[PDB]
């Protein structure tokens, strides 16, 4: 079963570990020669025939051989070793490739702590089952039927058979204590992704859970969480103490059917003192290591339900956001919605209902509305984040779908409502929109949204290092280069979605002259709870629900006497 | 030290370790007694043929009758008899002779024509032989079934003893292990609980918990396999070692100085694997970080296609852990078993010169018993060196991962932690020229002074990097002022403990966060003191959410982080309604209404804010409509309060304010 999910891996490389096999063929076939030497020595010293020339043949023998199993065993294990790390490596790209080109309807799905388990935890996991795994159980499989017909053909097949037949009900314990032993490490292994977001959630919210006082109800979670999977350990540990226990007796059955068998036998004269020793050596050198070969699959299945886990994650087929789709169209042109009828993954009601604004080639909309009215709903459908809904979105006359994503988003530049930096420069992070632009139009960008006197505020000047996640600078310094972030390409649709809710109604004016100024001609998506930033939008639409109620020009909506008229009253006297 | 804070962790259980070593050592008595069954089977039955015999048998175990007499030979035999000194057999080749004569002397056993041949060299008397082969008569060892039997039916006794105890030793060490991480775990976490704010803020979150998580994880590893292969290893050892002297002395002596030879390869493995594997876990930690960042922000890695210059330095990390790894192969190829078999190839060689060096003087063949013990020990010693030396890769992993683990609980710039809160306390706030500077000398505010009065609203409005996110820092003590003084009802925060200070505050904080629970879960972040304020902390602000929900709002279920299946505006109303939930003295709020509509904000919370006007506030607005009567607004210019003063006041003065409120309108 595990092998089988792991054969990708052995087609791929075949001379590393058929060149490998080979060796440990070697070695196990000229390792079966010492046992025979010393039963040899052992019977040559009872009849007093040991002289000194003997024993230089026997520890020159010893010698060559022990040498000879080392060097040409040394490669295999350098082989499978190898064999194992590229196996995480490659395990470990396939991962992260498949987390980029994966849509929001995954991650709301697949928690963060989860997915950083199903990495490090998993692959390390299964790096341990393919080097150690494979090589320990291809070696004892070897070594255990080259034993068995050293010790038939060289010894006795009645003796040799008889100390076996303890291992016909240890095939059957090992199958049973391996079958429960996975469906106890898909649980073990799930609940250290739930251990990883767990911490990873007070980390993050750590101010949150100090503001209020709450650390000591965390850390009480926390012990409980713990309780709970040390119980879960405790019954697997009760199960591999039943399991231990069976595995030392029947190889304990097997070494005395073999030592008192064999000494009756020396009575009916079918073997002698040396015949003994040899024997009794051979059986000992197969069974001796089932002491672990029971705890091999402790890590056989830890390895399979961690591959399990890695492929759940990598078998989910992209969410219907998927390009698989030419078209020549160059210029996005019109943006006409026509009876959009998109309804969230995880909700039960229309996000959006009838839905048929449109935007020609060079023009300023604005939509506002109340809190969770569906006006970044409508932003997310231009952005390709969730499956199309019911309706058309026609980038001119060519349908959203039949364009390719990496043409869509190199024409959309888009300001997120919530700040998302990284862990870099100021610089480093307004450079994301184009990545190849010289000092001057980082500048530039740096200039439209109102950031060029902050920057002297700062120490470093372009080289501050924002911080994990942006906590170096204030609310609106963030929002600022975001804003350049999609000011550095001159994007044909640019989406700003909220983007002057912390600036100082100074910085506000000046931004909004700023981008006036700068998309006078291109196409620009404006969402405000602000009334007086579409006070120049060619269209206004107000939401409610998933519908829109009201739409025409900021003159048009002010004679509605609806929600709007009341809004601009309310914000427009103080 | 990592070896002292191991060893005291263990020691915090020290009954079920000592029972459980007591137990293993039971078992192995049994198991290691097994081979000493074995060669006083082999001692006295198989090579007592070779006694004297000649008694009628008068009493006892009966007798062989070879030919028309009783014969019995040395053991059941003992009684007073005339044993004489004749009927002696012997062993040539494959054919068994009995002299049945009086035998004067041996040491070279060799019949030919049935005579006696050279015996070490005198010659004495060669006499006539008998063969028997295998089927003429072999009643010769009747006596010794019974002996085997017996000896094969008290092994397998000991069989079952050691099941049940090999049992109760593997149940008791894993439930000490896991006990001894649970622990670890525990007190890492408090640790983290206890930590300052900075360690948080330059700190990627996925450093946090990789440390953490996988760290212990690698320990928790060590303690149940590394440790419990190592008890289990020495005291087989220990057992074989004890038996071994028992047999022979000096080829015991030999065989036991290869544990200088273990401590030896141990050192040598030690250094290159600490290297390399703290390397490969800083490594790690690196992969687990960059996994937090690129998951959290993968919305706009794709927005802006950054996927291929994030997969370039995702694998820049992939591969040089891989190559940190790959220096891994020469250590774990030239070290691994595969030495322990050249140590059993050289441990054995030592067996047969040893033995055949007494051989050549007549004197290793006294106890072939002894030889036939001596293997099966020096195989049993052998089973559980690989078992050590694979543990002893997973033991400097593991002593990497623990120096890194212990790095954290050791950390001395932790803040004291007083839990219990107190009365609610008058709303009075104060600063006291607050300066207060990140990073030593990059000034953000300079020369603070203001105060609230138990009722008043406090404004501070300015620009976009004034500070005034600063003043809040510094009045929850996430960050310590560096000079002036804060205080609450005129005692400096500082004499007090942070927990008894947050007691008194609630927040609405810039960046709202939520858990992964249901939405009444985060209004009330699981706290007891709860009731149905729900429904009623929510109806303000909250009145067209719960009704369209399929669920009835304590049962809908944001998820993980900041409710991604929730608006930016309605995650927003949450904070509100959860800083309004749990009764605050003193109520901070930090732009708390960017995200809500004005008709939602302006109406619903300012209607409902007003009534509960017998509280002290503090509104940090770039909204100047939501301070309008606010009754002392305070300018912030450069991390500097300028103007002061309630509307009428201030922009009678016509500044800053002024020119604000004119611009937004
Ligand atoms: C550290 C934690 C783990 C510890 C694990 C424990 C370690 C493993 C423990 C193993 C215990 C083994 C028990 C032996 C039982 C079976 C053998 C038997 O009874 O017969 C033996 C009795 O032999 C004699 O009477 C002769 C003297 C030798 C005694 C050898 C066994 C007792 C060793 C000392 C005991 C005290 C010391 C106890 C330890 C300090 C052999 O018989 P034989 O060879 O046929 O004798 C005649 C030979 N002849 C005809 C050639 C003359
Ligand atoms: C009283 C003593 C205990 C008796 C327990 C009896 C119940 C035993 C419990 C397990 C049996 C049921 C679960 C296992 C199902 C196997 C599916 C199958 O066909 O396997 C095949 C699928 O190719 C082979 O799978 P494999 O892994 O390639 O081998
Ligand atoms: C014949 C097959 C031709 C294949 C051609 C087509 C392929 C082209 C390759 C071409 C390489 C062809 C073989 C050479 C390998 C070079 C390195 C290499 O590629 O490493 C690979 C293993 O490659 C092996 O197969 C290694 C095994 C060689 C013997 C190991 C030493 C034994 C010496 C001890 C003797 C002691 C005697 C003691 C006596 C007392 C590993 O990496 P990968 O798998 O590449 O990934
Ligand atoms: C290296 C191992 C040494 C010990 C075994 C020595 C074997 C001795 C020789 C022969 C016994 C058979 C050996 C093959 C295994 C049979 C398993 C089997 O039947 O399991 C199935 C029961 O039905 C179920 O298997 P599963 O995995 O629960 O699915
Ligand atoms: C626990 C069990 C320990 C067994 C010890 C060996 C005793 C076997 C023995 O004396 O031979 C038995 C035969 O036996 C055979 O015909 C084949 C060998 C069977 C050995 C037991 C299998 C398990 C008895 O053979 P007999 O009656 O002397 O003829
Ligand atoms: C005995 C010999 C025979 C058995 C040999 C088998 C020993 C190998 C397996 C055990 C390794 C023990 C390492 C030492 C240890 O744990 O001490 C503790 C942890 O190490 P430390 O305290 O951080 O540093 C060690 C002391 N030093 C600073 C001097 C380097
Ligand atoms: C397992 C045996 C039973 C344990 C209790 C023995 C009785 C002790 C009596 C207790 C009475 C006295 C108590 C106070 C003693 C303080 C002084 C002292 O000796 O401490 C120093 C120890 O010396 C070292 O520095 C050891 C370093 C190497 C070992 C570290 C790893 C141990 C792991 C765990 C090993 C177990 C592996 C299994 C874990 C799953 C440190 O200062
Ligand atoms: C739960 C704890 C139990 C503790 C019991 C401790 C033992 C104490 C009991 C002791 C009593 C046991 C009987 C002793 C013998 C008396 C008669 C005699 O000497 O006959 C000679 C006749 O021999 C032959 O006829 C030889 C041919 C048969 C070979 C049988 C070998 C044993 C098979 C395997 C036998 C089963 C082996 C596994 C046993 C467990
Ligand atoms: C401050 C410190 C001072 C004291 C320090 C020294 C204290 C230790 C010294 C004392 C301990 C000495 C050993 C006595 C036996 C204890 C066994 C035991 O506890 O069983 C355990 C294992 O139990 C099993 O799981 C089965 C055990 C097999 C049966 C053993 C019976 C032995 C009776 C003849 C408990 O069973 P459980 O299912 O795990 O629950
Ligand atoms: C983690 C791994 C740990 C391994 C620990 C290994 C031990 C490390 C310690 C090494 C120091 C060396 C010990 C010297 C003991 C003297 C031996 C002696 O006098 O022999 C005689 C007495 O001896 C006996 O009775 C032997 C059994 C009891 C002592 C066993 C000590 C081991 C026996 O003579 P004979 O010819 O049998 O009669
Ligand atoms: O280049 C590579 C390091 O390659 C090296 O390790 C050597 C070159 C760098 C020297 C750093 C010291 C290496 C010591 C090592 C000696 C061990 C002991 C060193 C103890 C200080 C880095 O490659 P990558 O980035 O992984 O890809
Ligand atoms: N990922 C999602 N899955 C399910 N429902 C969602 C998701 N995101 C938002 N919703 C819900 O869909 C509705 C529309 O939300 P949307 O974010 O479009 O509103 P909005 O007007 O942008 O909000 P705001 O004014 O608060 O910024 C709300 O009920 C919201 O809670
Ligand atoms: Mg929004
Ligand atoms: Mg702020």
């Amino acid at each position: 079963s595990v092998l089988k999910k792991l054969g990708w891996f052995f087609k791929a490389y075949w001379l590393r570990y058929t060149i490998a096999i080979v060796l440990l063929l070697a070695v196990n076939v000229i390792e079966m020669f010492p046992p025979k030497l010393l039963g040899n020595a052992i019977d040559d010293m009872k009849a007093g025939a040991f002289t000194a020339e003997g024993l230089l043949f026997y520890i020159g023998i010893f010698f060559v051989l022990t040498a000879a199993v080392y060097i040409m065993s040394y490669f295999w294990m350098h082989q499978l070793f190898g064999g194992a790390n590229l196996m995480e490596k490659i395990l470990r790209t396939k991962l992260m490739g498949h987390l980029l080109t994966m849509s929001p309807p995954f991650y709301e799905k697949n928690r963060t702590g989860d997915l950083m388990a199903r990495g490090t935890n998993d692959l390390q996991a299964v790096s341990l089952t393919t080097g150690f795994g494979i090589l320990t159980l291809v070696d004892s499989t070897m070594f255990m039927m080259t034993i068995f017909l050293t010790m038939g053909f060289l010894i006795s097949w009645k003796l040799t058979f008889a100390a076996i037949i303890p291992l016909p009900v240890m095939a059957i314990a090992i199958s049973l204590y391996g079958s429960k032993i996975h469906e106890r490490f898909t649980e073990a292994q799930n609940a250290f992704g739930a251990l990883n977001d767990r911490v990873l959630e007070s980390v993050s919210g750590v101010r949150v859970i100090r503001a209020y006082v709450q650390e000591t109800n965390d850390v009480r979670r926390f012990n409980e969480m713990t309780a709970d999977v040390y119980q879960k350990n405790m019954k697997v540990a009760f199960i591999d103490s039943l399991f231990e226990p069976t595995v030392k007796l029947l190889v304990g059955a097997s070494y005395l059917i073999g030592l008192g068998y064999g000494a009756f036998l020396v009575f009916r004269n079918e073997l002698t003192l040396g015949e003994l020793v040899s024997f009794n050596v051979y059986l000992g050198m197969m069974i001796w290591p089932m002491f672990a070969i029971g705890e091999l699959i402790n890590v056989m299945q830890r390895g399979n339900a961690s591959l399990d886990r890695v492929n759940e994650t990598l078998s989910y087929e992209t969410d219907v956001t998927d390009p698989k789709q030419p078209a020549d169209l160059k210029e996005p042109g019109d943006i006409v919605f026509s009876h959009v009828s998109f309804t969230y993954p995880s909700s039960t009601s229309d996000n959006l209902q009838d839905i048929s604004f449109t935007v020609r080639k060079g023009q300023t909309v604005g939509i506002a509305g109340k809190t969770g009215s569906g006006k970044t709903t409508i932003i997310k459908q231009l952005l390709r984040q969730y499956p199309p809904g019911e309706g058309s979105i026609t980038f001119s006359g060519v349908p959203i779908q039949q364009i390719p994503l990496d043409r869509l988003r190199g024409w959309i530049g888009y300001v997120p409502q919530d700040h998302l930096l990284f862990s870099r420069t100021v610089k480093e992070n307004i450079l994301y929109g184009k990545q190849d632009a010289t000092d001057k139009e980082v500048q530039q960008a740096i200039a439209e949204a109102h950031f060029e006197k902050d920057l002297h505020m700062l120490p470093s000047g372009l080289e501050t290092m924002v911080g994990e996640k942006g906590v170096a600078l204030s609310g609106g310094q963030k929002q600022r280069i975001s804003i350049a972030r999609a000011l550095m390409a001159n994007p044909e649709i640019l989406i700003l979605d909220d983007s002057l809710s912390a600036v100082d109604a100074k910085t506000e004016a000046a931004i909004i002259k700023n981008i006036r100024e700068n998309r006078k001609g291109k196409t620009t998506f404006i969402l405000t709870h602000r009334l007086s930033a579409v006070e120049h939008a060619d269209l206004i639409l107000v939401m409610d629900g998933g519908v829109i109620a009201e739409r025409g020009t900021h003159q048009e909506l002010l004679a509605n006497n609806g929600w709007y008229r009341e809004q601009y009253e309310r914000q427009q006297l103080f | 030290k990592i070896g002292k804070t191991l060893w005291r962790y263990a020691l915090l259980y020290r009954k079920l370790l000592i029972t459980a070593v007591l137990l293993l050592t039971v078992a192995v008595g049994a198991e290691l007694t097994g081979p000493f069954i074995g060669k006083k089977m082999i001692d006295d039955h198989i090579l007592g043929i070779e006694k004297t015999w000649y008694e009628a048998a008068e009493k006892d175990k009966n007798a062989v009758q070879f030919h028309g007499v009783s014969y019995v030979r040395e053991d059941r035999l003992q009684e007073p008899v005339s044993k004489a000194k004749e009927a002696h057999i012997y062993q040539v080749g494959m054919a068994f002779y009995f002299v049945d004569q009086a035998v004067s002397f041996d040491g070279n056993r060799t019949v030919s024509d049935g005579k006696l041949t050279i015996t070490n060299g005198d010659k004495s008397r060669a006499y006539a032989a008998e063969k028997l082969t295998k089927q003429e008569l072999f009643q010769f060892y009747q006596p010794e079934i019974k002996g085997m039997v017996l000896l094969i039916c008290l092994y397998g006794g000991l069989l079952v003893f050691s099941v049940f105890f090999q049992y109760g030793q593997h149940y008791l060490l894993q439930m000490s292990a896991n006990r001894i991480i649970q622990k670890m775990r525990q007190d890492v976490f408090s640790h983290i609980q206890k930590m300052p704010i900075r360690y948080f803020d330059n700190l990627p979150a996925g450093k946090v918990v990789a440390r953490i998580t996988n760290d212990t994880e690698a320990i928790r590893d060590l303690y149940v396999t590394v440790l419990s292969t190592f008890v289990t290893s020495g005291i087989y050892m220990f057992g074989i070692f004890t038996a071994l002297f028992l047999l022979d002395v000096k080829l015991a002596f030999v065989c036991l100085a290869i544990v200088p030879i273990i401590w030896l390869w141990s050192v040598i493995y030690r250094r290159y694997a600490s290297y390399y594997n703290q390397k490969i876990r800083s490594i790690n930690s690196d992969i687990n970080a960059k996994m937090n960042e690129s998951i959290q922000g993968m919305t706009i890695i794709q927005a802006f296609r950054h996927q291929k210059e994030t997969m370039r330095e995702f694998e820049e990390l992939n591969e040089s852990h891989f190559y940190f790894q790959n220096r891994m192969l020469n250590l774990n190829s030239l070290m691994s078993h595969n030495l322990v078999n050249v140590i059993r190839n050289l441990a054995f060689v030592c067996l047969i010169w040893h033995f055949g060096g007494a051989s050549l003087n007549a004197a290793g063949i006294v106890s072939i018993g002894v030889l036939y013990a001596f293997v099966d020990y020096l195989n049993r010693l052998f089973q559980p060196i690989t078992g050590i030396v694979n543990q002893f890769s997973k033991l400097e992993l593991a002593r990497v991962s623990a120096g890194r683990v212990f790095e954290l609980l050791e950390e001395k710039n932790t803040e004291e932690a007083g839990e219990p809160a107190k009365e609610r306390a008058l709303g009075r706030v104060e600063f006291r020229d607050v300066s207060f500077a990140y990073q030593e000398g990059e000034e953000v505010l300079k020369h603070i002074s203001f105060t609230a009065q138990k009722g008043e609203t406090v404004a501070l409005v300015g620009h976009t990097g004034s500070g005034k996110s600063s003043i809040l820092n510094l009045l929850f003590r996430f960050y310590d002022a560096q000079k002036g003084d804060v205080l609450i009802d005129g005692k400096s925060i500082y004499n007090m403990s942070r927990q008894e200070l947050r007691s008194h505050m609630g927040i609405v904080l810039q960046d709202p966060y939520l858990f992964s629970g249901t939405i009444g879960s985060n209004v009330s972040l699981d706290d007891e003191r709860m009731t149905e304020e729900e429904i009623k902390n929510a109806l303000r602000q909250v009145g067209a959410e719960p009704l369209l929900k399929k669920l009835p709002k304590g049962i809908n279920e944001p998820v993980i982080e900041k409710g991604s299946t929730l608006s930016s505006g309605e995650r927003q109303l949450i904070s509100f309604a959860r800083a309004l939930a749990f009764d605050p003295a003193i109520l901070i709020l930090d732009e708390a209404t960017a995200h809500i509509d004005t008709e939602t904000e302006a109406v619903i919370q300012k209607a409902l804010d007003v009534v509960k006007q017998g509280r002290t506030t503090f509104v940090i607005a770039h909204r100047l409509s939501t301070i309008r009567n606010a009754d002392q607004i305070l300018v912030l210019d450069k991390g500097e309060i300028v103007e002061r003063g309630n509307h009428e006041e201030l922009m009678a003065l016509e500044g800053q304010y002024y020119q604000m409120y004119e611009l937004q309108k």
